[PDB]
C-alpha cells in the first residue's frame, strides 16, 4: 500500500522539462488500478446529435455538418509496470509462504508494458542477425562481401592469370580475325609499363597494388 | 465489454428481476475481454486465465 | 469478389447472419464433382501416356 | 596528431575474387561535375513544367 | 532532526543494486523457471523468430548461390552448398514451422480453447521449449562446420607433424622393456625429437647445403612453451598464395557432405559416401527432434483428454478450428514418430556399426529406408499445413461476424486427409522402381486428396459471403493464404500425374510446389494467426502501417520468388545443384529478387512489432462484445455502440463543412490583389 | 522552379547518382540484391531532405 | 596488423600546427551552436535530471535551440562564448599537438609501416590533453560561464563581455589567478578521456569494416560515426561535471547546487539526478563530436593527401 511524498520535479504541470506525450492526453497509467474498474466512456451527445428534443420541432433543423470542435479523445494508453511494487507483489518467501492461491482477484498477475529500447533490438533483429551470419562470421568467405578487384598483371602466376599471353592472343593475327567474327569481345585491358589498366567500358575496378 | 445490455423483467413469481446481456466471444477465450470496467478496451492481461484453477 | 468487396462491408448493406447451425449434407458430394473431373482427366491422360 | 581523433590509414595487401561485375564499381561518367550538371538540367526542366 | 548522511550517492547506488538483484530474481522466476503456458508460448514465439531468421539466412545463402551460374557464393563448394540446403530444409520444417505452430499456438491456445489450467504436464511443456534450442543449433550450423575445417590455403603440413605419434613409437618399445634400451640409445640420431620440413621452394644458393623451412611461428620455442593452445596458429592463414578458381578443390574430402532433408540411401548410410560429421549430426538431431515431438504431443494430447472443460470433452466441433487441427496433427505425429525414429536409428547403425541394413549385397535395400522416411515424410507435411486451415477458419468468421460454411464437413475433410496421408507416402518414390501395383495405388490415393481440399476452398469462399465484413489486417493475410493455397494445391495434384511426375520429379517444379504450399501459404497463415492474437500475445494494439508493408512485401515476394521456380521446373532444372545451364539464370535471378522482397517483408514485420511496442495502446475488439448478430436486437445494440464509438473517435477532427472549406481555400499564393 | 530544380531536385538527383551509380546489375537477369540500395537511397534522401 | 601502418610522409611541426589550427578553427566555427545548446541543456537540469520516461528521456536539442532563438538574438546569439571558446580551443590544440609531436618523435618506431600501439598513443594523447586542458582551464571557464548566464537568474549572471574581460573579472572578484583554474581537474579529466576514446574505436571499426568490405569509401565515415558515439559515451559524464563546476558561482547563495570538487559534483549528480543524469544533452554532444571530427578529418585528409602527392608518395602510400 501507501505511496511516497510529492516532488515538483515529477509534476508535468510544474516541471516544464517533462515533455508531454500528446497521445496520452487523457490517460495516466500510473493511476491505473488492476483489475481496471474505472469507466471512461459513457453516452456523449450535443456533438452531432443534440441531447434535446427537436424531432417534431418545425422551427429547428439539425445540421451535423457544423459539428463544433471538441477535445480529441486519444486511444487508451496501456499500463506501465511499477517495477518495485510488481517485484513486491509476485515475490515469494521460501519455506515460510504457503503454496496456495489467494481468494482476492487482485492476486492475478497482470501484464504491464515496460521499457521500449529492448524492442529496438527486435526492430533490428533481421538486420543484425543477418550481419552476424554474413559479416561477423564472414560467411561464405572473406572476399565475397569485399569490393571486387581483379588481380594485377600476371598474378599470382601466369598459369592462373595469363594476361600477358592473352594480350598477345589479341594482338596476333588469329586473334584479330576472331574479333572480326564478332564471337569474341574486344580486349578489356591494356598493359602499360608493368601494370594492367582496365578500360572504362570493361565495368570492373582497377587491380589493387602489391603493397 | 462486461455486459452489452441491461433488462428488467417479471418472472412467474412477480419479482422484478434484472438480466444482464453479457459480451461474448466466438469460441476463443483469448479474444474475450476479461475485464471489470464499463469500457470497451482490453486493459487487463491475465497471465493466469483460470486463477483459482 | 464483387459482392464481398462492394456490398458486404459495414457501410454497404451488411447482412444480419441469423444462422445457428450449418445444415449441409451432400454439398461436399456436389462440389467434389469438379475435382472428380480433374482426377478423371489426369488418370486418363497419364494412363494413355503410360 | 592534429586533434583528439586520428584517422589512421592502414596499408593492406592485395586481395581478389572470382567475379568482378556484380558489386560496387563506380561508373566513369559519375563525376561530381557531370552528376551535378545532369541532375540540375533534369531538375530545372521538371520544376519549370511543374 | 536534520540528517547529514555522508553517503547519499551511495544510498542511491545501494538502491540500484537491490533493484538489479530483485529484477534478476523476478526475471528468473517469471520467464525461465515458470510453468505458465502463456509465458512459455511467448518464449517459444521469440525462439521461433530467431530460428526463422536463421532459416531465412540459409535460404538467402541458397539463393545467392543460385543467383547466376558459375557458383558465385560458395565458389564451387558443392558439399558446403548441399549442407546449407539440408540445414535450411531441416530447420525450416522441424525448427520454424513446427515450433511456431505447436509450441507457441498450442501452448497459448489449448489452455484457452480446451479450458484447462495450464497443461497436463507443465514440466513437459517447459522441457520441450528448453530442449528445442540444442536441436536448432545442431541442425542450423552444418553449413559452417565440417571435420575438414581448415581451408585450402591452410598449410596443414606446418602443424600436423606435431600430431603424428607414430614418430615416437620406437620409445614406446622400451617403456616396459629396459633390457635393450641402452642399445637403442647407441643408435644414430636422424629425426629423434626434431622436425625437418622439406624444401617448398627452389633456392639456388650453393653456399648453403641445407635450407631451413621451419614455419615462421615455430622458431622461438620459448614463445610456444607457455602458450596453452594447439600448434594450429602456425598453420592457420600463414601464406598469401590463393587460387580464385571454381575448379580448384577447397575441401579435398569429397565424402564430407549431406544427403538432403530426405535421407537417401546408401548415400546417407555409408561412410564411403557421406563421411563422419554433418550426416551423423543430422541423424542424431532427427532422433532428438523425434523425442521432443513425443514429449510435445504427449503433453498436449493428455491435456485435452483429461483436463478439458466438462462440456468440450468429446465435441470437437465446438473447439476452434486451429485447436482441432493441432490435435489432429499431434495424433498424426504420434503415429509417425516411431517410424521416423526407427528409420534414423537404422541409418545410424548402418553408418557406424556396418549392420548393412541398406546394403543390397547381403540382404539390405535402400528402398526400405526410402519407404520408412516417406511413411514419416508426407504425414509431416500434412501436419505442417493443416493448422493454417484452422487459422483462416477462425479469422474469416470473426471479421465476417457470421458462422463458417460447414465446420463439421471441414473437420471430416481434414480427418480424411489425415487418413489418406498414410497411404500416399509412395508418390515420392515413383521412379525408384516400385512395383506397378503399389505405384498405381499411390497415384490413385494421391489424386483423391484433391477431394478434401476443394471442400476447404469452397467452405472458405462461402464463409466470405453474406455477412458484415470488418476488414482487418489478419483478414488480408487470410486472403493471401487462400490465393497461395489455390496454386500449390493444384500444382501438387499435377505432380500426381504419373508421366508429368516422371518429367518433374526432383525438380524446381516440386520445389515451387511445396514452397508455395509451405513458405507462402503456411507462413502466411501463421502471420495471420499472429495478427489475430496480437493483443493476446503482446497486450498492445499492432501497427497498421508497418503491418500493411509486411503484408504487401511478404505476400508478393512469395509469388515473385516461386513462380520462376515453376518456370524452371518446366525447363528441366534438377534440384540440389549449385551450378546449372545458363538458360536458367534469368528466372533464378527473378526468384532471388522475390526472396529479397520476402526479406524486406520480414524486416517490416520486425519493424511493426517494434513500432507497436512503441505505440503502447490498448486493443479494442472490432466485435464490440457482439461477435454474432444472431438477432436483430443484437444488430441494433452493435449499431448503437458502433455509432457512439465512431462519434467518440471523431473528436478533435473538424466537421465536413470546415474540412471542405480548408481544402478548397488551401491555396493562398497570389500575385496581385485589389 | 529554377531555384528548386538547381538546389533541391538537382541536388537529390546528384546525391542519388553519387551514391547509387556503382551498383551494377546482372548480365542476363535482374539485380537480385536490391537491398544494398535501400540504406544508400535512405542516406541520399536524408542528405537532400532539408 | 602492426605491419599495416602507413607513415611514409609525416608532417613537420609547423605543418601540423598550421593545419590543426586552421581546420579546428573551421570546425569550431561550424559546430559551436551545438555545444552552446549542449551546455544550455546541461544547466537546465543541474538539479532536476531526467524526469520524463521512455522515449522522452533527456532534453530536446531542437527545443533548446528554438528557445534560444526565440530569446531574440537570432543565430548571432550563439557565438557569445565563441568569442572566447575559439581562443581556448586553439590554445588547447596548440599545446596538445606540441607535446604529442615531441613525445611521438622521441618514441616513434623506426620503420615507416610500424607505428606505436593504440595504448602507447593513448598514453601520449592523454598526457598531452591533460596538460593542455590544465593550461586552458581559465579560457574554458570563461567560455562556459558566458553560455551559463542565459538560463540563470539576473542575480546569478557573471556578465563576461569577452575572454580577457572574463579573466580580469575572475582574477579580481574571486581572489586571484588561482581562481582562474576552477574546474581545472575536471577539464583535465575530460580532455584525457576524450583523447583516448576516439582513435581506438575509430581504428577498430575502420579496420573491421575494411576486412568485411574491402577498400570502400564509406568505411572511414562509418567508423567515425562509431567513434563519435563511443567517445560521447565515455566523455559526456566528465564534460557534464566540468560544466557544473564551471557554472558554479563563487557565492553559495547563487547556486542551485554547491560543489566542493569533482567528487562532490558527481555525488550530488547521482543523488538528485541519478545515473541517467550524466547523459543529458547526449544527442547534441554526439552530433557536435561527429560533425567536428568529420570536418577536421575530411579537410586534413584532403590537405595531407595533396601534400603527399606533391612530395611524391605512391598512390598506395597516401
Ligand atoms: C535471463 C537469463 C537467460 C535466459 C536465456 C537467454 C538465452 C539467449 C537469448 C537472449 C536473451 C533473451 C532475450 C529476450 C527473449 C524473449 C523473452 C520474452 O519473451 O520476454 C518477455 C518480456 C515482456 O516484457 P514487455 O512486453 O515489455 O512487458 C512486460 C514488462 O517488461 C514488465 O514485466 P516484468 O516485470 O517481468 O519485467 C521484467 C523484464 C521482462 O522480462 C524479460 O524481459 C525476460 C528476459 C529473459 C527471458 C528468458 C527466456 C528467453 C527464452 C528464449 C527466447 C529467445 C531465444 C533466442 C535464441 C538465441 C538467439 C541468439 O523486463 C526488464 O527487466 C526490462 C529489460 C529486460 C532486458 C532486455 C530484454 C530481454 O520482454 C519482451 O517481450 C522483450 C523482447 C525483446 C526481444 C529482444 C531482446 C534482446 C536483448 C539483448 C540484450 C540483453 C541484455
Ligand atoms: C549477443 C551475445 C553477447 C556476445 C556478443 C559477441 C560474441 C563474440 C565475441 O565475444 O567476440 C569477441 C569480441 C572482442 O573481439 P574483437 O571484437 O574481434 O576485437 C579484437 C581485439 O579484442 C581487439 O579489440 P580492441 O581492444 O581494439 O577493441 C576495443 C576498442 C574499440 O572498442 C569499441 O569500439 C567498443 C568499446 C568502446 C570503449 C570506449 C567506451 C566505453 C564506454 C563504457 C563501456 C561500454 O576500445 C578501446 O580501445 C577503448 C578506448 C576507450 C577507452 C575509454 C577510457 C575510459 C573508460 C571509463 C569511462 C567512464 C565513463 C563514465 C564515468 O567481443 C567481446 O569480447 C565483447 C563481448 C564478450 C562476450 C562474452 C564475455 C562476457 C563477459 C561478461
Ligand atoms: C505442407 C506441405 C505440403 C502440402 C499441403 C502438400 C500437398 C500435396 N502434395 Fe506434396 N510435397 C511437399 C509438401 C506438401 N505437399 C514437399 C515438402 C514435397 C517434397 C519432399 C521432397 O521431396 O523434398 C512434396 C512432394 C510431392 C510430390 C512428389 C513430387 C516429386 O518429387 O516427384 C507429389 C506428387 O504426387 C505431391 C502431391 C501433393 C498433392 C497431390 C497434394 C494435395 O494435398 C494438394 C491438393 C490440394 C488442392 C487440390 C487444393 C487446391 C484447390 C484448387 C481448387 C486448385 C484448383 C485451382 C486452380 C487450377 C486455379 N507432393
Ligand atoms: C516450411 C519449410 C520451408 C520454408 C519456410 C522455406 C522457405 C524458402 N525456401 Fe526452402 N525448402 C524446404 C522448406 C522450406 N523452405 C525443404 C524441406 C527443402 C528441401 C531440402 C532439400 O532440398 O533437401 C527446401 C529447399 C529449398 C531450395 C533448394 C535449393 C536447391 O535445391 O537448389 C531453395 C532454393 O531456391 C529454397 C528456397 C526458399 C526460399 C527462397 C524461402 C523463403 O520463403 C524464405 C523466407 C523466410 C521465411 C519464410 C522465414 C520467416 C521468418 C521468420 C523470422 C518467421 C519467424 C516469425 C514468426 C512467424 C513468429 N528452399
Ligand atoms: C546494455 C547497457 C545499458 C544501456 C542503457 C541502460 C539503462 C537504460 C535507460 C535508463 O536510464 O534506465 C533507467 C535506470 C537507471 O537510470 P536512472 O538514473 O536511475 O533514472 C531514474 C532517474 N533517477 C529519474 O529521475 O527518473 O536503468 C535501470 O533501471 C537499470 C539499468 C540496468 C541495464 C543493464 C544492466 C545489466
Ligand atoms: C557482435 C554483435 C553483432 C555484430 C553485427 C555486425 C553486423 C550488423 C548488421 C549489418 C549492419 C549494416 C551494414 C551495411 C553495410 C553495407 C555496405 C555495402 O555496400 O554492402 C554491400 C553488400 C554486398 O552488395 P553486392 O550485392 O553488390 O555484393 C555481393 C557480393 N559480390 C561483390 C561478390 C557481388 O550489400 C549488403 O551488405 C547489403 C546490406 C543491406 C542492409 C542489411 C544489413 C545486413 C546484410 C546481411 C547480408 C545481406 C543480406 C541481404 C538481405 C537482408 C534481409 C534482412
Ligand atoms: C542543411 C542546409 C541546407 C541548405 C540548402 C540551401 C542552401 C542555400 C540557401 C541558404 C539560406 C540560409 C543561409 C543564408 C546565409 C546568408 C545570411 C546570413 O548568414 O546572415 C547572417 C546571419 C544573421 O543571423 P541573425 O539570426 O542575427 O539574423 C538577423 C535577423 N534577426 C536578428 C532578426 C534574427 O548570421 C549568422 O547566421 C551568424 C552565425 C553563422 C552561421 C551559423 C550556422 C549554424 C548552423 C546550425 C548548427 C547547429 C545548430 C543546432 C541544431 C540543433 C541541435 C543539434
Ligand atoms: C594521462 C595518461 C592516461 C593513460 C590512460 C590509459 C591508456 C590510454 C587509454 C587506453 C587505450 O588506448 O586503450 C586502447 C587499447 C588498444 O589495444 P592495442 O593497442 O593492443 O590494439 C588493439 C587493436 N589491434 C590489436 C587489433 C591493433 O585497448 C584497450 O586497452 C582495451 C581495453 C579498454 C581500455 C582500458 C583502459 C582505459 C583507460 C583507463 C584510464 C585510467
Ligand atoms: C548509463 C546510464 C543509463 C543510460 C543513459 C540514460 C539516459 O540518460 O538516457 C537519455 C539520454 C538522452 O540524451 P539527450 O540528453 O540528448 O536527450 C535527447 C533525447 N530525446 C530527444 C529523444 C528526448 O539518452 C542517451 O544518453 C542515449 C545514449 C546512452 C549511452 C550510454 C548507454
Ligand atoms: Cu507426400
Amino acid at each position: 500500500h501507501h505511496h511516497h511524498e510529492y516532488d515538483w520535479r515529477d509534476d508535468p504541470k510544474v516541471n516544464k522539462d517533462i515533455e508531454e506525450d500528446i497521445r496520452d492526453r487523457g490517460w495516466h497509467p500510473e493511476t491505473y488500478d488492476f483489475p481496471y474498474t474505472k469507466k471512461h466512456d459513457d453516452w456523449v451527445f450535443d456533438v452531432t446529435m443534440p441531447s434535446q428534443n427537436y424531432q417534431t420541432d418545425l422551427t429547428v433543423n439539425i445540421h451535423p455538418e457544423n459539428k463544433k470542435m471538441h477535445v480529441m479523445k486519444q486511444v487508451m494508453r496501456q499500463s506501465y509496470w511499477d517495477a518495485e511494487h510488481d517485484m513486491a507483489h509476485e515475490y515469494d518467501y521460501e519455506s515460510e509462504d504457503l503454496d496456495f492461491q489467494c481468494e482476492s482477484f487482485k492476486s492475478q498477475h497482470f501484464r504491464k508494458k515496460g521499457p521500449i529500447s529492448q524492442y529496438l533490438i527486435l526492430g533490428l533483429l533481421p538486420i543484425l542477425y543477418f550481419g552476424t551470419e554474413f559479416f561477423y562470421n564472414h560467411y561464405p568467405d572473406e572476399d565475397y562481401w569485399r569490393v571486387a578487384h581483379p588481380p594485377p598483371l600476371d598474378y599470382p602466376d601466369t598459369d592462373d592469370t595469363d594476361d600477358t599471353e592473352t594480350f598477345k592472343d589479341y594482338k596476333s593475327f588469329t586473334g584479330r580475325r576472331m574479333v572480326d567474327t564478332g564471337i569474341v569481345d574486344p580486349l578489356w585491358y591494356d598493359i602499360r609499363e608493368g601494370k594492367k589498366v582496365y578500360y572504362d567500358w570493361a565495368g570492373v575496378n582497377q587491380p589493387m597494388e602489391d603493397i | 465489454q462486461m455486459f452489452v445490455a441491461r433488462q428488467v423483467v417479471t418472472n412467474s413469481k412477480g419479482e422484478k428481476v434484472e438480466v444482464l446481456w453479457n459480451a461474448q466471444c466466438y469460441e476463443d477465450i483469448a479474444q474475450l475481454n476479461v475485464g471489470f470496467a464499463p469500457v470497451l478496451e482490453s486493459v487487463d492481461y491475465h497471465w493466469e486465465i483460470f486463477l483459482w484453477a | 469478389i464483387l459482392k464481398v468487396a462492394r456490398f458486404r462491408v459495414l457501410k454497404m448493406r451488411p447482412k444480419i447472419s441469423t444462422s445457428y447451425r450449418p445444415h449441409g449434407k451432400w454439398g461436399d458430394f456436389l462440389a467434389c464433382i469438379i475435382p472428380l473431373i480433374w482426377c478423371i482427366n489426369i488418370l486418363t491422360n497419364s494412363n494413355l501416356i503410360l | 596528431m592534429f586533434f583528439e581523433l586520428e584517422d589512421i590509414k592502414r596499408r593492406h595487401s592485395l586481395y581478389w575474387d572470382i567475379y568482378n561485375v556484380q558489386g560496387w564499381v563506380r561508373r566513369p561518367d559519375s563525376t561530381l561535375y557531370n552528376n551535378v550538371k545532369r541532375g540540375v538540367t533534369a531538375g530545372v526542366v521538371a520544376s519549370l513544367v511543374q | 532532526v536534520s540528517v547529514n548522511n555522508y553517503f547519499y550517492y551511495l544510498d542511491r547506488i545501494k538502491k540500484l543494486f537491490t533493484y538489479l538483484n530483485d529484477l534478476r530474481k523476478h526475471i528468473l522466476k517469471k520467464y525461465v523457471y515458470t510453468i505458465n503456458h502463456k509465458r512459455i508460448a511467448i518464449n517459444y514465439l521469440y525462439f521461433s523468430m530467431v530460428t526463422g531468421l536463421s532459416g531465412a539466412a540459409l535460404a538467402t545463402m541458397i539463393r545467392l548461390e543460385l543467383a547466376h551460374p558459375g557458383s558465385p557464393f560458395f565458389k564451387g563448394d558443392s558439399l558446403r552448398y548441399l549442407q546449407v540446403v539440408t540445414a535450411h530444409g531441416l530447420i525450416m520444417v522441424f525448427f520454424v514451422v513446427v515450433p511456431i505452430l505447436f509450441g507457441g499456438f498450442a501452448n497459448f491456445l489449448i489452455p484457452y480453447h480446451v479450458g484447462s489450467k495450464d497443461v497436463a504436464y507443465p514440466r513437459l511443456n517447459s522441457i520441450g521449449f528448453w530442449i528445442q534450442p540444442c536441436g536448432y543449433i545442431l541442425l542450423a550450423k552444418i553449413g559452417f562446420l565440417r571435420p575438414q575445417f581448415w581451408r585450402y590455403y591452410d598449410k596443414t603440413s606446418f602443424s600436423f607433424p606435431f600430431l603424428e605419434k607414430m614418430k615416437y613409437n620406437q620409445y614406446k618399445e622400451y617403456k616396459n622393456d629396459y633390457l635393450f634400451y641402452l642399445d637403442f640409445l647407441k643408435k644414430e640420431i636422424t629425426d629423434d625429437h626434431s622436425f625437418f620440413w622439406k624444401a617448398r621452394k627452389v633456392i639456388k644458393l650453393p653456399q648453403y647445403s641445407v635450407f631451413s623451412f621451419v614455419p615462421l611461428k615455430l622458431m622461438m620455442w620459448k614463445t610456444m612453451i607457455n602458450y596453452p593452445e594447439s600448434f594450429w596458429y602456425a598453420a592457420s592463414r600463414v601464406v598469401q598464395s590463393r587460387r580464385k578458381k571454381v575448379f580448384v578443390t577447397k575441401c579435398s574430402a569429397r565424402t564430407l557432405t549431406t544427403a538432403g532433408w530426405t535421407f537417401i540411401t546408401p548415400f546417407s548410410s555409408n561412410i564411403k559416401y557421406t563421411g563422419v560429421g554433418s550426416q551423423d549430426i543430422l541423424i542424431l538431431s532427427v532422433v532428438f527432434a523425434g523425442i521432443s515431438t513425443t514429449i510435445s504431443f504427449t503433453n498436449l494430447l493428455i491435456t485435452r483428454r483429461t483436463l478439458a472443460m466438462p462440456g468440450l470433452r468429446h465435441r470437437r466441433v465446438l473447439m476452434p478450428f486451429v485447436t482441432i487441427s493441432i490435435f489432429l496433427t499431434l495424433r498424426m505425429l504420434a503415429t509417425i514418430t516411431p517410424v521416423l525414429g526407427a528409420a534414423v536409428i537404422m541409418m545410424a547403425f548402418d553408418r557406424h556399426w556396418q549392420t548393412t541394413f541398406f546394403e543390397y549385397a547381403y540382404g539390405g535395400d535402400p528402398i526400405l529406408s526410402q519407404h520408412l522416411f516417406w511413411f514419416f515424410g508426407h504425414p509431416e507435411v500434412y501436419v505442417l499445413i493443416i493448422p493454417t486451415f484452422g487459422f483462416i477458419n477462425m479469422i474469416v468468421p470473426h471479421n465476417n461476424t457470421r458462422r463458417v460454411a460447414s465446420k463439421h464437413h471441414m473437420i471430416w475433410a481434414i480427418y480424411v486427409m489425415a487418413y489418406m496421408g498414410y497411404l500416399v507416402w509412395g508418390h515420392h518414390m515413383y521412379l525408384v522402381g516400385l512395383d506397378h501395383r503399389s505405384r498405381t495405388m499411390y497415384s490413385t490415393i494421391t489424386i483423391m486428396i484433391s477431394m478434401p481440399a476443394t471442400i476447404k476452398v469452397v467452405n472458405w469462399t462461402l464463409s466470405l459471403v453474406n455477412g458484415a465484413l470488418k476488414i482487418d489486417l489478419p483478414f488480408l493475410f487470410s486472403m493471401s493464404f487462400l490465393l497461395l493455397f489455390l496454386v500449390a494445391g493444384f500444382t501438387g495434384m499435377w505432380l500426381s500425374h504419373v508421366s508429368l511426375n516422371v518429367s518433374m520429379h526432383d525438380t524446381f517444379y516440386v520445389v515451387a510446389h511445396f514452397h508455395i504450399m509451405l513458405s507462402g501459404a503456411a507462413m502466411t497463415g501463421i502471420f495471420s494467426g499472429i495478427y489475430y492474437y496480437f493483443n493476446a500475445l503482446f497486450g498492445v494494439k499492432y501497427s497498421r502501417m508497418f503491418g500493411y508493408m509486411h503484408l504487401i512485401y511478404y505476400s508478393g515476394g512469395q509469388w515473385v520468388a516461386f513462380v520462376p521456380l515453376f518456370y524452371l521446373g518446366f525447363s528441366g532444372m534438377p534440384r540440389r545443384i549449385h551450378d546449372y545451364p545458363v538458360v536458367f539464370m534469368g528466372w533464378h535471378s527473378m526468384s532471388t529478387t522475390g526472396h529479397f522482397i520476402t526479406l524486406v517483408g520480414i524486416i517490416f514485420f520486425f519493424l511493426m512489432m517494434f513500432d507497436s511496442h512503441i505505440e503502447r495502446r490498448a486493443s479494442t475488439s472490432t466485435t464490440l462484445g457482439l461477435p454474432r448478430w444472431y438477432k436483430r436486437i443484437s444488430y441494433y445494440i452493435f449499431k448503437i455502440r458502433y455509432l457512439q464509438h465512431t462519434k467518440s473517435k471523431m473528436n478533435g477532427i473538424p466537421g465536413s463543412t470546415v474540412r471542405l472549406m480548408l481544402i478548397n481555400r488551401h491555396f493562398v499564393e497570389y500575385e496581385v490583389y485589389e | 522552379a529554377l531555384c528548386i530544380g538547381t538546389f533541391d531536385i538537382g541536388a537529390r538527383l546528384a546525391t542519388f547518382r553519387w551514391l547509387n551509380n556503382g551498383w551494377q546489375r546482372v548480365f542476363a537477369g535482374f539485380e537480385f540484391n536490391f537491398v544494398r540500395k535501400i540504406p544508400t537511397t535512405m542516406l541520399a534522401a536524408l542528405f537532400t531532405a532539408p | 596488423m602492426n605491419y599495416s601502418y602507413k607513415r611514409y610522409w609525416e608532417p613537420s611541426t609547423a605543418e601540423v600546427i598550421g593545419l590543426s589550427l586552421s581546420v579546428n578553427t573551421i570546425s569550431a566555427a561550424l559546430t559551436y551552436p551545438i555545444e552552446f545548446v549542449k551546455v544550455r541543456s546541461q544547466i537546465r537540469t543541474e538539479g532536476v535530471g531526467i524526469r520524463s520516461k521512455n522515449l522522452y528521456m533527456g532534453i530536446n536539442p531542437n527545443k533548446v535551440f528554438r528557445e534560444i532563438h526565440a530569446t531574440g538574438n537570432g543565430l548571432r546569439g550563439f557565438y557569445q562564448g565563441f568569442e572566447s571558446h575559439l581562443i581556448g580551443r586553439l590554445s588547447y590544440l596548440f599545446i596538445r599537438n606540441l607535446t604529442y609531436k615531441i613525445i611521438y618523435d622521441r618514441t616513434k618506431p623506426v620503420k615507416a609501416h610500424n607505428d606505436l600501439s593504440h595504448r602507447e598513443k593513448g598514453v601520449i594523447a592523454g598526457f598531452a590533453g591533460g596538460l593542455a586542458a590544465f593550461l586552458t582551464s581559465p579560457a574554458d571557464l570563461v567560455n562556459t560561464r558566458t553560455i551559463a548566464e542565459g538560463g540563470k537568474p539576473k542575480e546569478w549572471r557573471w556578465g563576461y563581455k569577452g575572454l580577457m574581460d572574463g579573466i580580469n573579472k575572475i582574477a579580481a572578484t574571486e581572489g586571484g589567478n588561482a581562481a582562474l583554474f576552477r574546474g581545472s581537474y575536471a577539464n583535465v579529466l575530460r580532455a584525457v578521456i576524450l583523447n583516448i576514446s576516439l582513435t581506438g574505436p575509430f581504428d577498430y571499426l575502420n579496420e573491421k569494416i575494411w576486412i568485411t568490405f574491402g577498400d570502400m569509401t564509406w568505411n572511414k565515415y562509418a567508423a567515425l560515426l562509431w567513434a563519435s558515439f563511443w567517445g560521447s559515451v565515455a566523455t559526456l559524464p566528465f564534460d557534464n561535471i566540468r560544466t557544473r563546476l564551471y557554472a558554479q558561482n563563487a557565492d553559495p547563495t547563487k547556486n542551485r547546487l554547491t560543489y566542493s570538487g569533482w567528487a562532490d559534483a558527481a555525488k550530488k549528480l547521482i543523488q538528485h539526478e541519478g545515473i541517467s543524469g550524466f547523459y543529458v544533452g547526449f544527442y547534441a554532444f554526439y552530433i557536435r563530436t561527429f560533425l567536428y571530427a568529420w570536418t577536421t578529418v575530411f579537410i586534413t585528409d584532403k590537405i595531407t593527401s595533396d601534400w603527399k602527392r606533391k612530395a611524391g608518395l605512391k598512390e598506395w602510400q597516401i
